[PDB]
């Protein structure tokens, strides 16, 4: 039924293109559904352009006109040079006549702006292929038919705003850089007659409408016309009081302005200084008098979201933070404009009061620019002494919850831990902090007089609420660094007793969990308070010992992550022995540690002796640091000696769900432990190591015997899973180690042998399903720190996981997402640490080597595409050193050109436009090649061949200019690269200008 | 019950099939499939001033499958513009979708949404997303798998197209559900030795 | 002198609640696909005594579980999970239509899973009075 459309043999039914169209916009269900791929098989078709003409002028509906000047917009980007003459000139007659019939019918006028726009933007893509050449008259008569019609000005000052933007806007990467710079150039050479009727309307004109659409053309003007047209001009004045007033063009006007106010200025020029002033001083006037005075609450004002208050609220922050940041110097030395610089500073407290997390960041973000220039320029800060101390009152009470604090409020007002990790005010609080620093640091008293009275006012309720204390216990800590040690000695004593007395009058475990978080923080934020008071940091460890048995799961966790926090700072105080103590602390800690640790979860006693694991790695005597390692390794190692005796009995325990967990949570512990100690974790490897291995082949014949007897499925389960991560855990802890490791030596003459005989067999003769990306990532840290050292080692890991991990990933780029991202990590570094192991590949495997890179390059995951494009950079480097040998000659022969080819492909076929740096940078390394040693012909030759039949839409000359201009600049990377880009923006039209690749010549 | 017309636009795999799925069934779908022109699909949000229904238009991103492109934004009435925060060709295209976008559609409320925060290499930092602060668009940080904040998008858009600013979404009314055996048992076995995917999350 | 001044779960307890995760098979596509994430919730009817599952999504609050937590249900593990429960239902009115699924839902613990498996037959015994 609305199919009769497709069937171009009989004529076009435009009464039913036109119903085709509005069930498609104004229906639904199965019927919109069918008209969608109806409509876009009618856009497909390459002959649909010849029925523009009629729908333009025989339709009813303003939609399927639109979409008949979408058909018109496909032909005019991509094929409108192989059109005749005989078409160019009428199409543009015809839109130019529908264009002028819409603007005499002040109905359509009104109504169908979305045709009248569209219309318009059609126009301009004939512009981009026709004026100024074949058409130098356009600009003039725009000019003269504005006069003749209020609607054909203000329509032209709608197609002079989408020429701006297609030729200076959005160009860069859609046409050529000789069509840009001759685009660019033509409208440079008339703009004086544009801005002369664009300023004329401004001075005379009533019509808003029209004057609107004249400072919308303006805008996009102002991003690239010389200076003078702004200031040896009246407009400034214009824009800065006559149009500030009036709300419909105070959007636009206010935009235009911070363009302006974002120019740099020539500093050595007067006038322009004086001018920029003015217009700045003009426009906070008209806001005073005609929006709002400066005293407003634009807090409450954005929130009630009437009109356009939102937009303009966030329109003016942008116009005094861009003018300011660059103009305030304009202000702070002349008296007579210090009234004017405080007032719009002023504004921006007001704005910076409003609930917005997005304008919130931008009004912050000048804080930050300020504060800092008031750190650092002289005789500067005591202009804004009263800013600054109202902004420490915005930032205090608006501080955002950093990520040390776990716990939350939920809608049924209780404190719960929180799920998910608050990733995007993480950087909102890193920004309020430093402005906040710098803030206490221009002036350390103002600050701490806040903080102590917001403090006062919580103790006596007349301000108690979770909220108030959280902002303020946030911006305490956060301020920790910018005090002396005795200013913040009294001033951390007092805020202690302070929130330890709310603790106590506060009763109910919520009030209970908000305090125990506040003073948390705040206590981990002072290291330098608690090392100086050894009877403080002792007392505050053993509050958080306490902390780690409460039920409240928030309080535990930041319990846990407070104690690490403190002992990264303060590790050296637990080493030493202090004065009234009969043995150093860490000794307390590890004998208590059973008990310590009872209540918290696996992954929280890990961090535990993580924490542990930082203050022994201060003992630098080797003798005290091993005894101490031992200790604390006590628990672990027994019920590692005591499971490894019930391993070599019968490995049927090893069934045993809790068997399972308590040997992953032993390898845990010990990675935990390696994690922070590094080469000093040594000691209690060797304890471990020959039966740890023993135990990953064991755990390897179960996993597999699971397999077989139960299927794949197997891998599922809890039970292969809970295996399945011991193995995990091992490669953890032996990559660990392996990457802190001072002593190679041991690394290479005791672990690596053990280890590759382990995991390499194993990870081959698994089926994939079972096969651990975790081996090739240990494998990737082998190379990495000892590649070197063992060359038939690397040989050996090669032979076991290169084809069978390749056959994995060689079937799409979908299943075994790790195993192809750790694969191609593995390749990389051998490459660079090894690649004699390459050399005895045989022919064959390093054929499949090379299959294996350009594979790479085809990936839309960039963890892959980098390092496919990085291994080739590094194969050919690698190749280049070889020298004029059998080999290197070989790899020419063989595989030059499949890099080559390989190389262009994913360079132009619009797949892959992530990774075009690195791809032309691997082509100019390629091509290079050939121009240092003829061998040149041959490569024009191939390539033109390759390009006539990959592109054959492309003329011999065009494949041959840009030949040309490629190989002359194979050393020249950004011309290199912008030859590229011309390439990829033709190869998507037919008849492109040869000569634009004579650009840079 | 009031309906509005939202169009969802932003480069391929950036995930506005899988959020607009999310918001649809609940369920999050980790293929990658193409979508082809547009797929429309109502959807309704209960609110304390009635249900409100958007209709969304969800477009392909895609370049040989932009089938209408712009054609599908006409009487728009709001709009979302996804890209991707592990991906800086995403955000840098984002100019270009809005150009787009604005041409036809001149005065709408947009949200402007950087998906896959959950992703743990961030490669578009917060500290470079600004282009919508010049454009009035609203910015939020989503996560399709995670859910984080993938219900704002819609709240802010209710909000301003309601004209309400203290709109909050509400819990539906819950009917009493109804009292009450051969493909069953075997329906039951297969999906009991069919795995339940992502076992390692914390739900 | 005399100034003037300026869900439908009312009638239900809450006898069990519970953060978990709901899936619902897909027979044809063969796979399992979420339905909800939020708090499981066992409601008793005050005039009835018939004890329902309710649970609704985060934040949207929609309902992704509504049905009578029948006598018959059986509760069975799923092959990859030992915290999750798999079982059919016949009548779930969460997104309208009573339809029938197989539905599978995963708490954060073993401890969690087991005892929603002691409420869930609890609840059976007494919709059986
Ligand atoms: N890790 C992660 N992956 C996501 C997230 N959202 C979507 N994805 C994944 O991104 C991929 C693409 O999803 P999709 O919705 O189809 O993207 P699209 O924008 O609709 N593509 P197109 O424009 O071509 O239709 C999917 O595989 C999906 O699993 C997310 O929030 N986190
Ligand atoms: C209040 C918090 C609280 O007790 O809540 C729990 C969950 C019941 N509170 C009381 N005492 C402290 C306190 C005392 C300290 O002694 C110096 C040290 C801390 C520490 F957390 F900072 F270590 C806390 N907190
Ligand atoms: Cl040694
Ligand atoms: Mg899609």
């Amino acid at each position: 039924s609305m199919e009769g459309i497709l069937d171009f043999s009989n004529d076009l039914d435009i009464a039913l293109l036109d119903q085709v169209v509005s069930t498609f916009y104004q229906g639904s269900g199965v019927q919109q559904k069918q008209a969608q791929e109806i409509l876009t098989k009618f856009q497909d078709n390459p002959d649909a352009w010849q029925k523009a003409d009629q729908i333009l002028q025989f339709s009813t509906n303003p939609q399927s006109k639109f979409i008949a000047l979408s058909i018109l917009d496909k032909l005019i980007t991509r094929k409108w040079k192989l059109l005749p003459n005989d078409h160019r000139i009428g199409i543009r007659n015809f839109v130019v006549g529908m264009i002028i019939s819409m603007c005499q019918d002040d109905e359509v006028f009104k109504t169908q702006k979305n045709l009248i726009n569209k219309s318009d933007l059609t126009l301009v893509q004939i512009l981009k292929q026709e004026w100024p050449q074949n058409w130098p008259e356009f600009i003039p008569e725009l000019i003269g038919s504005s006069s003749s019609s209020v609607n054909v000005c203000e329509n032209n000052m709608i197609v002079l705003k989408l020429l701006s933007e297609e030729v200076f806007d959005f160009s860069a990467e859609q046409m050529t850089q000789a069509k840009a710079l001759h685009l660019k150039n033509s409208m440079s050479k008339e703009f004086e007659q544009i801005f002369k009727l664009c300023f004329q309307v401004l001075e005379q004109g009533s019509s808003s409408s029209l004057i609107v659409a004249t400072l919308e053309s303006l805008l996009r003007y102002l991003h690239w016309i010389p200076y003078r047209y702004i200031y040896e001009t009246n407009i400034l004045e214009l824009l800065s009081t006559k149009f500030m007033t009036s709300p419909d063009t105070r959007a636009i006007t206010l935009k235009c302005l911070t363009e302006v106010s974002n120019l740099k200025i020539p500093q050595d020029n007067d006038l322009i200084k004086r001018q920029t002033v003015l217009f700045f001083q003009n426009t906070l006037q008209q806001i005073a008098t005609s929006v709002m005075p400066v005293t407003a609450d634009l807090k409450a004002t954005y929130a009630n979201a009437n009109g356009n208050d939102q937009s303009f609220l966030q329109d003016l922050a942008m116009f005094l933070t861009t003018y300011l940041a660059r103009n305030r110097a304009l202000l702070e030395s002349d008296e007579s404009l210090r009234e004017l610089l405080l007032n719009a500073h002023q504004y921006l407290i007001q704005l910076s009061k409003i609930e917005e997390r997005e304008l919130f960041k931008t009004t912050l973000d000048y804080w930050h620019n300020l504060v800092a220039d008031l750190f650092y320029e002289p005789l500067k800060k005591h202009i804004y002494e009263e800013i600054c101390s109202q902004l420490r009152l915005v930032i205090i009470e608006n501080m955002v919850r950093p990520e040390e604090v776990l716990v939350v409020e939920n809608d049924e007002g209780e404190i719960v831990r929180e799920f998910v990790k608050e990733s995007d005010t993480i950087q909102l609080y890193k920004s309020e902090r430093e402005v906040l620093v710098y803030l206490t640091h221009l002036n350390v008293i103002d600050t701490e007089e806040i903080m102590i009275s917001k403090l006062a006012r919580q103790i006596d309720g007349s301000e108690w609420s979770w909220h108030n204390i959280n902002t303020l216990s946030w911006a305490i800590g956060s301020i920790s660094g910018t005090m002396s040690e005795d200013t913040e000695k009294r001033f951390v004593e007092t805020v202690i007793k302070d929130l330890l007395d709310l603790c106590v009058k506060k009763r109910g475990k919520d009030n209970k969990a908000v305090v125990a978080s506040d003073i948390m923080y705040v206590v981990g934020q002072y290291p330098r308070f608690l090392k100086a008071h050894w009877n403080h940091l002792r007392t505050v460890i053993l509050k958080l010992f306490e902390f780690m048995h409460e039920t409240h799961e928030g309080v535990q966790d930041m319990a846990c992550d407070t104690f690490i926090k403190i002992v990264q700072k303060c590790k050296y105080h637990f080493v030493i022995q202090q004065p009234r103590e009969s043995e150093p602390f860490i000794q307390t800690i590890i004998r208590d540690i059973q008990k310590t640790t009872a209540d918290l979860q696996p992954q929280q006693v890990h961090t535990f002796y993580k924490a542990c694991g930082i203050i022994i790695s201060e003992e630098r005597s080797v003798a005290e640091r091993n005894r101490l390692l031992s200790d604390l390794m006590q628990l672990p190692n027994m019920a590692w000696d005591t499971i490894v005796e019930q391993s070599t009995a019968n490995p049927t325990l090893l069934l045993d769900s809790e068997t399972v967990k308590i040997i992953a949570n032993i390898i845990k512990t010990n990675v935990a432990v390696c994690t922070s100690m590094g080469a000093d974790f040594y000691p209690q490897l060797g304890h471990i190591y020959y039966n740890m291995l023993q135990l990953y082949r064991a755990v390897s014949s179960m996993i597999s015997a699971q397999v077989a007897a139960e299927g794949l499925i197997a891998t599922k389960t809890p039970k292969v899973r809970g295996l399945r991560t011991i193995k995990k855990e091992i490669l953890k802890l032996v990559e660990t180690y392996i990457s802190k490791a001072r002593n190679l030596d041991d690394v290479v003459k005791v672990l690596v042998e053990p280890l590759l005989n382990a995991v390499l067999e194993d990870y081959m003769n698994n089926v994939p399903d079972a096969r651990d990306a975790e081996v090739l990532n240990c494998m990737t840290t082998v190379v990495e720190k000892v590649g070197h050292m063992i060359p038939q080692g690397v040989i050996l890991i090669l032979q076991s996981v290169f084809e069978c991990t390749l056959d994995m990933i060689n079937k799409d780029f979908t299943e075994y997402p790790e195993h192809r991202v750790e694969f191609y990590k593995l390749l990389k570094v051998i490459n660079e640490k090894s690649f004699a192991a390459f050399l005895e590949l045989p022919p064959a495997a390093f054929k499949l080597f090379v299959d294996a890179i350009c594979w790479a390059f085809k990936h839309n995951n960039r963890d892959v595409e980098v390092n496919g494009l990085q291994i080739a950079l590094d194969l050919v480097k690698n190749i280049e050193r070889m020298g004029n040998v059998p080999f290197a000659n070989e790899f020419h022969k063989n595989y030059f050109f499949i890099f080559v080819s390989e190389t262009f492909f994913v360079l132009t076929d619009s797949d892959h436009k992530s990774g075009f740096s690195k791809q032309a940078l691997l082509l100019m390394k390629l091509i290079s090649l050939v121009y240092d040693n003829s061998n040149q012909v041959y490569l024009s030759q191939y390539l033109a061949n390759m390009l006539s039949n990959a592109f054959p839409h492309l003329t011999s000359e065009q494949i041959a200019s840009f030949l040309s201009a490629l190989t002359k600049q194979c050393k020249d990377l950004v011309v290199f690269k912008g030859t590229l880009r011309d390439f990829l923006v033709q190869i998507k039209e037919v008849g492109g200008d040869p000569t634009d690749y004579l650009f840079a010549e | 019950q009031v309906q509005f017309k939202l169009v969802l636009v932003g480069d391929g795999g950036t995930g506005k099939t899988t959020f607009v799925k999310r918001h649809l069934t609940g369920e999050f779908e980790k293929k990658y499939v193409a979508t082809l022109g547009v797929e429309v699909h109502p959807l309704v949000f209960h609110t304390n001033r009635g249900p409100i229904k958007f209709n969304v238009w969800d477009t392909a991103g895609q370049e040989k499958f932009g089938g209408l492109r712009d054609g599908y934004y006409i009487q728009a009435q709001c709009a979302i513009i996804m890209f991707d925060v592990t991906s800086r060709v995403t955000y840098k295209n984002v100019p270009n979708w809005h150009r787009d976008l604005v041409r036809v559609c001149e005065n709408i409320p947009i949200v402007l949404c950087g998906n896959k925060v959950d992703i743990k290499d961030r490669k578009v930092k917060a500290k470079s997303i600004v282009f919508h602060r010049k454009k009035n668009l609203q910015y939020y940080d989503i996560s399709a798998k995670s859910n984080y904040n993938f219900e704002k998008p819609f709240l802010w858009l209710a909000r301003k197209l309601i004209g309400d600013p203290n709109l909050e979404f509400v819990a539906m009314p819950a009917l009493a559900p109804p009292e009450v055996a051969a493909q069953y048992e075997h329906d039951l076995e297969v999906a009991q030795t069919t795995a339940l995917p992502d076992e390692d999350d914390d739900l | 002198i005399h100034f003037e001044p300026v869900t439908m779960e009312e009638d239900e307890e809450v006898l069990y609640k519970v953060r978990a995760k709901l899936f619902r098979f897909d027979a044809d596509a063969k796979e399992w696909k979420e339905r909800g994430t939020g708090d499981c919730k066992f409601l008793k009817n005050k005039k009835t005594n018939k004890v329902r599952i309710l649970m609704r999504r985060d934040k949207t609050l929609k309902i992704c579980a509504n049905h009578i937590i029948a006598p018959e249900y059986t509760l069975k593990p799923n092959v990859g999970s030992d915290r999750s429960w798999v079982y059919a239902c016949t009548a779930d009115i969460a997104e309208g239509e009573a339809e029938a699924f197989t539905f599978a839902i995963r708490f954060g613990s073993k401890e969690n899973a087991d005892k929603f498996k002691e409420e869930f037959e609890k609840a059976q015994e007494i919709n059986k009075k």
